[PDB]
């Protein structure tokens, strides 16, 4: 809570890594969470001018 | 012992109503991050350009990396890193460079 | 490929645009709003 | 237009009305004429009005310039030191007295396009949300896919 | 049907109005019924006097209240 | 003073060394820096977490850029803290007594 | 008595001044730019109309963001915190769940307490049993 | 939303509608004596 | 038991505690934020307040801008009473729809009384030589909320 500028600032916009299982998944179900997550439709602090993103690795 | 959500992540939610009946109070406390479940700091700390002849060289051996590439594979390497585009990185003309502002309004 | 003669929504060959649930929930509650108005229209 | 013009975020001048409201008009000035048509305005308020406001605000200092012009002006000089200048020329009595009125309650700020009309410091109380805040710890803190 | 909405004062939407129960108001209101709501009044605290005309109000479920928030 | 940091005026420099003194004052033996969580070690900006654990309990934590940073700005949080100069502390009495 | 025009360089000037910043020539020539201010200002007009628009909906994806990194969706939040007669707007609800994390998530269990009390009176059917935060409070 | 169950609670289809949030004034003075009357 | 993929609801079954026990509960947690209250640990508080029509987020030593004159003069505290919202670190009032002026106090002294910029709305129609000019100027007010009191009357 009581952080500094900087590193208050490299939390609330730190890019996150998420995993994604694709075995006997529907192709659209799955790209619907990848779209969310790389759009950064899931962040309360996501905004189109923004530049925040999360990476999404499907195997 | 009852919660619509669980308590594991950050707070401890815990609902009431006034008896009046007109006011909802929340007793949420924080919650701290136990022991068990981190994990200690990774410490890299390695000199192998240290040299028992003469440590002056060795010293300047860990300095004395440089490296020039073209524009090209340089902004495929700065892509490659950020997981970028490259048509970010290339620069701008003077008619987008002069209309920038100056001093920026800044809040906070 | 799939052309619609003429305009859209004008000549003999119409666009073959459906009804939809929406719509159909739409109307049944103004049909209810109207009913509800009749009966008290009655007395 | 937001684009053309300049902006600014909503700020107060030395955090007035924290501790305590300081009027943040320090001076102002008049400058109107005796045998003008135009100047009959301010000479009427200057006759009337002019001693009633100097009393009820005496923070700021009235200035009273009689001189052979065309256009009677009223500077207004405030405490961040900018200067703003208004025309009363032909205006009625009460309308240079709501001129005044305006100019003394006005901060003397920059008249822009506000971002935001809010300005709260440090709003983060209870923290600010992270990408960690509501996400639970596994047990040694693990990756999905690390075996230890 | 539009002179008739504007004979019965209905010229703004979604603004409730009183009339009465009567046939001849009853056939315009026949005529243009696909266009409004018709509600009966409920009086629960019977009609306002001269000292409750300025605290009445009109709740949404149809009904008059005479005393409406008392201090 | 309103909505500024005390470090920004204080300015130190070593803050792990000015908590672990605190602590010793306050009867403590030593904080621990745990990493609690992270997100991306090789990518080039990873993010980590650090938290200061005394007798296993968590006093404080820290987010920066590396594990270094992110320890200096748990040892700060901790300290502001221990000194209660928080973003969550009373808000300066403006009356007339 | 031939009359002419002296200000019509404050005349073009004060059409100018607001097109100072376009590109190409319709910030010199008065022809190319009468147009683009007039555009620019209807533009301005219909952009000043859609941006509660553009902000409500802002406000709208973030808190389906923040409602479901709680597990529960955007519509049965709004439906169960309004049941609650909690009249809090989105743009409030936003600014909660940017930065108050605990409060936001007290918010949402509330909610979710509330759709549950919801579910159980429609499965029982029953008058009699009612949800502690179902019940209805007057006006005072 | 939600205007279907405060017309069945009896509340106006809009929250601005006759209630509290609107009919109560929204501000006094600090000494306590009543603030002016809305237009409204 | 039959156990088919729809002979059972796809979601996890939702068990309400007992009344009495619901109440209990409530009853000690409304106790303790008393407590919490009476003693004063609260370090920061921010309040959801409705006023001119709109919503606002507000802590202490914060400021708003108001797009509506009010009819008081500059200096001048005003008690906000339409309290939505309080809130701190541990605990947090909900208002059904509305908190207490006894429970909650919220205090803001106005600062300036100015204008806003000038605000150019411009109607235009194709081909049918119709324009239409006009600059509004909208006065508008700046508070300070510098306090953010709560009492111990809770119940
Ligand atoms: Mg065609
Ligand atoms: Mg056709
Ligand atoms: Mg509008
Ligand atoms: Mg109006």
């Amino acid at each position: 809570s009581s952080f500094s500028k900087a590193p208050q600032q490299w939390a609330t916009f730190a890019r996150v890594w998420y995993l994604l299982d694709g075995k006997m998944q529907p192709p659209g179900k799955l790209a619907a969470m990848a779209s969310v997550k790389l759009q950064g439709l899931h962040k309360p602090v996501y905004h189109q001018l923004s530049d925040c993103g999360d990476h999404v690795v499907i195997m | 012992t009852y919660s619509s959500l669980p308590d594991d992540y950050n707070c401890k939610v815990e609902l009431a109503l006034t008896s009046d009946g007109r006011t909802i109070v929340c007793y949420h406390p924080s919650v701290d991050i136990p022991y068990e479940h981190t994990k200690p700091i990774p410490r890299p700390d390695p000199v192998h350009n240290i040299e028992e002849t003469h440590d002056l060289v060795l010293k300047t051996r860990l300095e004395e990396k440089g490296e020039h590439l073209e524009q090209g594979p340089m902004i495929e390497q700065l892509s490659k890193m950020f997981f970028t585009t490259k048509h970010r990185w290339y620069p701008r003309g003077q008619y987008h460079r002069r209309r920038r502002k100056p001093n920026p309004p800044k809040d906070r | 490929r799939n052309r619609i003669p003429g305009r859209q929504w004008i000549g003999k060959h119409r666009r073959p645009r459906p009804v939809s649930a929406q719509a159909k929930q739409n109307m049944i509650r103004r049909l209810e709003t109207e009913a509800e108005n009749q009966y008290w229209l009655s007395r | 237009t937001a684009r053309g013009t300049a902006s600014r975020f909503l700020t107060s001048v030395l955090h007035n009305g924290l501790g305590r409201y300081v009027q943040q008009l320090q001076r102002l000035s008049f400058s109107l004429s005796r045998d003008a048509p135009s100047s009959r305005g301010a000479r009427e308020f200057v006759e009337r009005e002019v001693t009633d406001f100097a009393r009820r605000n005496p923070g700021v200092v009235i200035y009273v310039n009689p001189r052979p012009c065309c256009v009677p002006r009223v500077v207004a000089e405030y405490l961040n030191g900018a200067v703003r200048e208004e025309s009363i020329h032909c205006k009625s009595v009460e309308e240079i007295a709501a001129l005044v009125q305006k100019l003394a309650d006005q901060s003397g700020l920059d008249v822009i396009r506000i971002r935001k009309p809010f300005h709260t410091d440090s709003p983060s109380i209870q923290g600010q949300w992270h990408p960690f805040t509501n996400k639970p710890t596994t047990l040694g803190g693990l990756r999905p896919r690390e075996v230890q | 049907e539009k002179d008739i909405i504007k004979m019965l004062g209905l010229e703004k939407a979604h603004t409730p109005q009183v009339h009465k129960n009567i046939p001849s108001v009853n056939a315009k209101l026949k005529v243009v019924k696909h266009l409004i709501r018709i509600k009966p009044l409920k009086l629960p605290q019977g009609l306002p006097t001269e000292e409750d005309m300025a605290n009445t109000c009109l709740k949404s479920n149809g009904e008059l209240v005479v005393r409406w928030l008392l201090n | 003073m309103t909505g500024k940091e005390l470090f920004e005026m204080w300015t130190i420099t070593n803050p792990m060394g000015l908590l672990v003194e605190e602590l010793k004052k306050r009867k403590i033996s030593a904080p621990e820096s745990r990493l609690t969580r992270q997100s991306g070690s090789t990518t080039a900006l990873p993010v980590y977490f650090v938290g200061l654990y005394c007798d296993r309990k968590l006093i404080a934590e820290g987010p920066g850029e590396t594990v270094l940073v992110a320890e200096e700005e748990a040892a700060r949080v901790a300290l502001r803290k221990l000194f209660g100069f928080t973003e969550n502390r009373r808000p300066w009495d403006y009356s007339k007594p | 008595l031939r009359s002419r025009v002296t200000d019509r360089y404050w005349r073009v000037q004060e059409v100018l001044k607001h097109a100072r910043h376009f590109r190409g020539r319709k910030n010199r020539c008065y022809r190319l730019a009468v147009r683009a201010v007039t555009r620019a200002f209807v533009k301005c007009t219909r952009a000043r109309r859609l941006k509660k628009r553009s902000l409500r909906t802002l406000w709208i994806n973030r808190i389906t963001a923040a409602s479901q990194e709680h597990g529960l969706k955007y519509p049965a939040f709004i439906i169960n915190l309004i049941k609650c007669q909690v009249e809090l707007n989105r743009k409030v609800l936003a600014d909660l769940a940017i930065y108050e994390p605990k409060t936001f998530k007290s918010l949402a269990a509330l909610a979710k307490r509330r759709r549950e009390e919801g579910f159980a009176a429609a499965l029982g059917d029953g008058k009699e049993p009612d949800g502690i935060f179902s019940r209805v409070v007057q006006h005072r | 939303a939600g205007s279907q169950w405060r017309l069945q609670q009896g509340f106006a289809a809009n929250p601005s509608g006759y209630g509290p949030l609107t009919e109560l004034p929204d501000w006094s003075y600090a000494d306590g004596r009543p603030a002016p009357p809305m237009k409204g | 038991v039959p156990k088919t993929s729809l002979g059972s609801p796809p979601w996890p079954d939702i068990v309400l505690p007992d009344p009495v026990e619901e109440t209990r509960h409530h009853a000690e947690v409304v106790g303790q934020v008393n407590e919490l209250i009476a003693a004063g640990r609260y370090g920061r508080l921010f309040a959801v307040v409705h006023f001119a029509g709109h919503q606002w987020k507000v802590t202490a030593e914060d400021l708003i801008l108001i797009e509506n004159e009010l009819d008081v003069a500059c200096g001048e505290r005003i008690r906000l009473e339409k309290v939505l919202l309080v809130g701190a670190d541990n605990f947090t009032l909900l208002g059904k729809p509305l908190l207490g002026k006894e429970l909650v106090r919220v205090e803001a002294t106005v600062i300036e009384k100015t204008e806003s910029w000038p605000k150019i709305n411009m109607k235009f129609q194709k081909r049918k030589n119709y324009q239409r000019k006009r600059i509004t100027v909208n006065p508008q007010t700046v508070l300070r909320i510098n306090s953010i009191e709560i009492a111990p009357c809770l119940c």
